[PDB]
C-alpha cells in the first residue's frame, strides 16, 4: 500500500494484492499495524475512504479497520 | 465475511444440480381427420 497523509493522520492507500494481510508502518511512536478486514476490491474510481480507529485492549464493534497504536485513513477500491 | 475467506457483506452464490426425469406424463392432440372407424359388414345368410 502507498503511505501519504490526510491533514497531518496517515492514510493507507491500499491495493487488492493486500486483502487479508495485517498492514505495518513505521511511526515516530513506534511501530503501528491497523488491521483491514473490508468489499476491498481493485482500485478504481469507485474509491471509499474512512478512518481506522485507534483501538487499545477494546474488542472491535461496527467497524472493519483498526490500527492499535495512532488512528489511520485508508482507502481503496471496490471494482473486481 | 473473514469467517468463511473473504476480506463482510453480501456475496454472490450459484448452486446448479443435474436434473433427471423419472416418470413423465404426455398430452396429445386428436385431429378429426386421423381418426379410424372400423367397420363390419356381415352378410345375413343365417349359415352356421
Amino acid at each position: 500500500f502507498h503511505l501519504t497523509t490526510r491533514n497531518g493522520e496517515p492514510h493507507m492507500i491500499v491495493s487488492r494484492q493486500e486483502k487479508g494481510k495485517s498492514l505495518l508502518f513505521k511511526t515516530e511512536d513506534g511501530v503501528n499495524m491497523c488491521t483491514l478486514m473490508a468489499d476491498l476490491g481493485e482500485l478504481c474510481e469507485d474509491t471509499i475512504t474512512y478512518k481506522c480507529p485507534l483501538l487499545r485492549q477494546n474488542e472491535p464493534e461496527d467497524i472493519d479497520c483498526w490500527c492499535n497504536s495512532t488512528s489511520t485513513w485508508v482507502t481503496y477500491g471496490t471494482c473486481t | 465475511g473473514w469467517g468463511n475467506g473473504c476480506g463482510f457483506g453480501k456475496g454472490g452464490i450459484v448452486t446448479c444440480a443435474m436434473f433427471r426425469c423419472k416418470k413423465n406424463m404426455e398430452g396429445k392432440v386428436v385431429q378429426p381427420e386421423n381418426l379410424e372407424y372400423t367397420i363390419v359388414i356381415t352378410p345375413h345368410s343365417g349359415e352356421e
